[PDB]
């Protein structure tokens, strides 16, 4: 004689997808963290004893939500800004001289053009300084902007900051976030040490290629992760154990000028650089990079054997965003040449200087049809960052190849936030169960 | 919170006690309210309101699960148990509702005389 | 696997009090059920008290009411049994046992018995003092050889109280080992013999050592047994 | 199934209350905002009905008995032609006029009961 008994509050859960909201630590920023819920000072974490869960780093639904949120915020911040439609004219350009160095020959151009006035009856003649990567010669010389055959440019609002602010992703009531506490977790499979939370840790949306910056570090060893390690069409994600400092600088003292292109509409052009004109660059430490590469090679050999020769060579082919380390340092966008970082072969005090170029017309998120103009920043620019990972690719060396070649990669921003959301999953709580007992309702 | 997920069923039975961000917040609030109300209504229609362990009047059919009480409350977890009787949940849920309606009618009949 | 570890032996006088501890490994301590069961020499099992740490209200038999207390330290994952006003009949081996339970709501708890047992603690109530044992070799000889098999052993004499543990070759030699039950001599001290039968050809090549341990007197003696020199 | 006893008598349809009870809570673009206000409206209607039941002393019940005597001015039919010769849809059209009087009577009676019980 058994009867059904109802238990409310049993520990059962299932895999789910839901909308996560934002919490941030308590004004003009691209990602509006001022609209986010305040963060609890001491969040609660519950260790789940004798529980084994299954995680998959490469099929997480939080990554797609983060991608969509970042792109939506980027688009939302660009609506009130000034359209630069009358700037697609024929420029008359000459080379900039007067205290340039031998490395800066032909990188800046002095371009004059006719601009619309606030009166729709007469024109003005103005000039500005443009980088060589923003103009295309058409047949002094006649130039046009890079984008005036594929998209329209919108000038970024100068009061808006691009600085990343940490964001916590939170689940609604009736949902929980499982977290993997294993220190040797490779992103896919069973994780025998599980905890539960309501929010993820602070995650900064840092946009970069070939190098992960300002992120999180591994706790025991350098970690190598891939969806299918024998398929060379898959990117390899490398998580460092200790960070590598990088110092990036633009040493020119820039000047900004304002040109009125219509009633209530201003365009911020570059004036004249005071002082000499020098090249922008980043510095990394040689010994620290050597140590990090040795550790990466040691951990990579566990997938390819004791006696394989492992060599690093620079990138090969693609657009400038993919073939260079591209990032954003205080408003300005840098594209640096990393051919000295990846040049070596491994057989079983000084600095490395990477020269960088600057581009002012930006195409983000691998899209076509929406370009953005970044107004100039005044004065010298300097920033310091930590390299905490890598994105690599492997060449398809067939015919009894005893050596493997790894090249820097990137370009898709989902791999950037897959390196932060790799230990988290979202589950749905189902606290209602029925079981047989020997007791009956009175 | 979910601290007895790895314990036996019996051990766990003792411890049952606009903008981009602004649009996302409202949906979460609505979802939470919906889930709370749905669970409360489901408990209520069975006569189990206000309780965490509620005794019912529906006998256990051996075709749902034929194990003894020793290998259920001392050898399984609620996650393991949920995998076994997942196909029969709606049948039991309907049976509970019919049983409670019969109880309501019987109470009315008792008060009638 | 669930494991229960108990304390060591105890000697007490009449009218004193004794406290035993039992530590649990491998389970959530608060929701498990812990019980105490004593066994007198040559008698059956007796249930003393049972208790669930989460509920916190121990249940006792009526014979030990007022003299028995059962407590729990959750941080140490231990349960303590305290017995007061000890008498001569309280000398016994005390076991700590454990078992699971479940609830159907409304103060109702259903059990399954004691599935995990401890090793037991010997409590002896007597006015005699603790004395270390004397170990003597029962050497093999021509009078202890039969058909190629020779018997050799160790005599453990004049110790108090029980028990004493005797092993051979640090537990390596177990086959043919007979450890006889202790007998209470007229002097009030216990005596026993632990012997082993081995091939006679191994007497001159294999070293035999009996390891005796009397925890109450903190005595540990390793005695080598050799054929008597002639 | 749902509303299946709509043509059945008032007595035969009183044993299917749970069928209609559960189908009352869950049973940016053009289509985007047409789905959220629906959910909010359903929640508010359910809460209003639940509060109305609760303030009569009938909270968490399907059939609830009250202390209000049946005023014969509302209807004079005997019980043999109400629970066996009528339907809820046919019964509502008759007593739709006197609903609010009964609601006020129930509210005052329950409040009086609580007031004198607590004393
Ligand atoms: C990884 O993390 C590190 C450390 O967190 C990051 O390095 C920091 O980078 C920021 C941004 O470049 C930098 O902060 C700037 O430093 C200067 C001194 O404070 C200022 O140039 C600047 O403040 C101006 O800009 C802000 C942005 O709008 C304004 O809010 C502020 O009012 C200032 O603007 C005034 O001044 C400027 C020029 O003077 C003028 O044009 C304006 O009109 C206005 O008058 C920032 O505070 C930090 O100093 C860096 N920290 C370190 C330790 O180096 C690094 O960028 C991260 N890496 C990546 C890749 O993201
Ligand atoms: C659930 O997880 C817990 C915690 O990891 C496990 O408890 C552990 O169980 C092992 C035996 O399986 C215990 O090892 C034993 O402990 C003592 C001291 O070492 C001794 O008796 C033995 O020598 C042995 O090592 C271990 O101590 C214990 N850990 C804790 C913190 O209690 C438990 O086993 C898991 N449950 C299942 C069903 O696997
Ligand atoms: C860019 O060219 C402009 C002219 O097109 C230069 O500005 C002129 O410089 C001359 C020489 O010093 C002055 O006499 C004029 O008054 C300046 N203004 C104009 C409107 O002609 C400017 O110096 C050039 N800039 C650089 C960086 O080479
Ligand atoms: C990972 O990718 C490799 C290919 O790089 C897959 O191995 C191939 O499997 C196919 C059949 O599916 C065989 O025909 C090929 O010969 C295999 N290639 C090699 C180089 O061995 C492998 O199966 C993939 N792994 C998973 C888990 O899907
Ligand atoms: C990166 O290192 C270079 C080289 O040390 C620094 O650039 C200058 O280098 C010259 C010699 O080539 C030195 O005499 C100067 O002292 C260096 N500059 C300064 C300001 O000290 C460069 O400064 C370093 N980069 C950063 C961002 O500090
Ligand atoms: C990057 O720049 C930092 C400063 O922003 C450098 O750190 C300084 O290094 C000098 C030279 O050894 C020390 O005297 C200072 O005390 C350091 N300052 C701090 C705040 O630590 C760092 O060396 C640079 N790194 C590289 C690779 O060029
Ligand atoms: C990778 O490195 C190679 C070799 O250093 C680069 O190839 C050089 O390209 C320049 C023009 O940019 C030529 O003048 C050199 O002759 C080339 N060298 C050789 C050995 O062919 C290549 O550009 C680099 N790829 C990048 C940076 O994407
Ligand atoms: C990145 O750096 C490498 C190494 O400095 C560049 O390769 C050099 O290219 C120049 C012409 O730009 C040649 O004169 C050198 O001989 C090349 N060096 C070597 C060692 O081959 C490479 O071009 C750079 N990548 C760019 C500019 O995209
Ligand atoms: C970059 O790496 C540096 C060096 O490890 C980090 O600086 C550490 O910060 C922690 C937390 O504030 C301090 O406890 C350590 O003492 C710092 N280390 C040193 C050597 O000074 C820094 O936090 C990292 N992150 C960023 C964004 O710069
Ligand atoms: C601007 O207009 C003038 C006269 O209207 C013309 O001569 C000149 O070529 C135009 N373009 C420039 C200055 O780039
Ligand atoms: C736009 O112009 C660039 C530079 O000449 C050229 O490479 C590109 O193909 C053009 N795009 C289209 C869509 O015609
Ligand atoms: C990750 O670890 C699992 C075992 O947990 C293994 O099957 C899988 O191949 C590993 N993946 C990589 C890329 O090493
Ligand atoms: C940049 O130029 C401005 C204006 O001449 C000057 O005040 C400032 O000191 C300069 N900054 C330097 C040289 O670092
Ligand atoms: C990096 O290590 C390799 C391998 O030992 C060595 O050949 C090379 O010289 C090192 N580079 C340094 C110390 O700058
Ligand atoms: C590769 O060499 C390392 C050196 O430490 C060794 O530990 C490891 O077992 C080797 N891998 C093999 C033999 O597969
Ligand atoms: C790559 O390394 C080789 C060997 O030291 C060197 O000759 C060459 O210039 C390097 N290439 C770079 C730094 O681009
Ligand atoms: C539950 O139903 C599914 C779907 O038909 C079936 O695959 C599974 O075997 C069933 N389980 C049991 C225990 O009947
Ligand atoms: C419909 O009416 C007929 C005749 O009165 C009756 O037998 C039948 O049960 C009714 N059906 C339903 C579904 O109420």
């Amino acid at each position: 004689n058994l009867w059904v008994t109802v238990y409310y509050g049993v520990p059962v859960w299932k895999d789910a997808e839901t909308t996560l909201f934002c919490a941030s630590d308590a004004k003009h920023n691209v990602w509006a963290t001022h609209a986010c819920v305040p963060t609890d000072p001491n969040p609660q974490e519950i260790h789940l004893e004798n529980v084994t869960e299954e995680f998959n780093m490469w099929k997480n639904n939080m990554v797609e939500q983060m991608h969509t949120d970042i792109i939506s915020l980027w688009d939302q911040s660009l609506k009130p800004c000034v359209k630069l439609t009358p700037l697609c004219v024929t420029l008359q350009c000459t080379n900039v001289t007067n205290n340039i160095t031998d490395d800066m020959r032909g990188e800046l151009k002095n371009c004059s053009f006719n601009m619309t006035t606030e009166l729709r009856d007469k024109k003005q003649k103005v000039y500005s300084l443009f980088y060589r990567l923003d103009v295309v010669q058409i047949n002094n010389k006649e130039y046009r902007l890079i984008n005036c055959n594929t998209s329209a440019i919108t000038q970024a609002c100068p009061k808006v900051s691009f600085e990343p602010i940490p964001i916590h992703y939170c689940a609604p009531a009736g949902f929980a976030i499982l977290k993997c506490k294993d220190k040797k977790f490779n992103g896919t499979g069973p994780c025998p040490s599980v905890s539960t939370v309501q929010c993820t840790h602070g995650i900064k949306p840092v946009v970069s290629t070939q190098l992960l910056l300002n992120g999180s570090l591994a706790e025991e060893e350098v970690m190598i992760r891939s969806e299918n390690i024998t398929n060379n069409a898959k990117n390899i994600l490398v998580q460092f154990n200790t960070p590598v400092q990088i110092n990036c600088t633009r040493p020119n003292n820039n000047t900004r000028k304002s040109i009125r292109i219509g009633p209530g509409q201003a365009f911020y052009a570059t004036g004249d650089i005071i002082g000499d004109i020098r090249q922008a660059h980043c510095n990394v430490s040689k010994a620290t990079w050597n140590e990090t590469l040795g550790k990466v090679v040691k951990q990579l050999r566990k997938h390819f054997g004791n006696n394989t020769i492992i060599r690093f060579a620079n990138s090969s082919g693609g657009d400038l965003e993919v073939t260079t380390h591209s990032f954003n340092c205080g408003g300005e966008f840098f594209y640096c040449n990393t051919s000295g970082l990846f040049n070596s072969t491994w057989i079983s005090n000084d600095s490395i200087t990477l020269p960088c170029r600057i581009k002012q017309i930006i195409n983000m998120w691998q899209r076509i049809g929406q370009a953005m103009y970044a107004p100039p920043i005044q004065g010298v620019i300097r920033c310091v960052s930590n390299i905490t990972g890598l994105i690599l690719t492997r060449d398809g060396g067939s015919t009894n190849s005893t050596t493997e070649t790894f090249r820097p990669g990137g370009g898709d921003m989902r791999d950037n936030w897959r390196s932060e959301l790799y230990k988290y999953k979202v589950v749905k709580i189902e606290p209602l169960g029925v079981a047989p007992t020997r007791c009956k309702r009175r | 919170f979910l601290g007895a997920a790895g314990s036996t069923m019996g051990a766990a039975s003792m411890t049952l006690t606009l903008t981009v961000w602004g649009i996302k917040q409202l949906q979460a609030r609505v979802l939470a309210v919906e889930r709370y109300l749905r669970d409360q209504q489901l408990l209520g229609i069975w006569g189990c309101s206000g309780k965490l362990i509620c005794c019912t009047n529906v006998p256990w059919n051996s075709s749902w699960s034929n194990r003894n009480l020793s290998e259920i409350w001392d050898n399984m977890t609620w996650l393991q148990w949920d995998k076994e009787i997942s196909n029969y949940t709606q049948i039991i849920y309907g049976l509970l509702e019919e049983s409670q309606n019969q109880q309501e009618k019987n109470e009315q009949d008792l008060l009638a005389l | 696997e669930v494991q229960l570890v108990q304390s060591g032996a105890e000697l007490k006088k009449a009218g004193s009090s004794v406290k035993l501890s039992c530590q649990a490994y491998g389970v959530a301590f608060s929701t498990y059920s812990f019980h105490w069961v004593r066994q007198a020499p040559g008698q059956g099992l007796e249930w003393l008290g049972g208790f669930i740490p989460l509920v916190g209200k121990p249940n006792y038999t009526n014979k030990f009411r007022g003299r028995l207390t059962i407590t729990a330290d959750e941080s140490a994952r231990t349960t303590y049994m305290e017995l007061r006003s000890l008498r001569s009949d309280d000398t016994a081996i005390y076991y700590c046992a454990g078992g699971g339970a479940y609830s159907s709501g409304g103060g109702r708890f259903h059990y399954f018995g004691m599935a995990v047992w401890g090793q037991g603690s010997t409590v002896t109530v007597s006015s005699a003092s603790t004395k270390g044992p004397s170990v003597f070799p029962l050497a093999p000889s021509s009078k202890s050889t039969s058909g190629g098999t020779a018997a050799l052993g160790c005599l453990v004499k004049d110790y108090f109280p029980e028990p004493v543990t005797v092993s051979w070759n640090s537990g390596a030699l177990t086959s043919g080992v007979h450890t006889f039950p202790a007998v209470l001599q007229s002097s009030g001290l216990y005596s026993l013999s632990s012997v082993v039968t081995v091939p006679s050809s191994s007497l001159g090549t294999q070293t035999y050592i009996c390891n005796v341990n009397h925890k109450p007197s903190n005595t540990k003696v390793d005695k080598r047994v050799e054929p008597k020199s002639c």
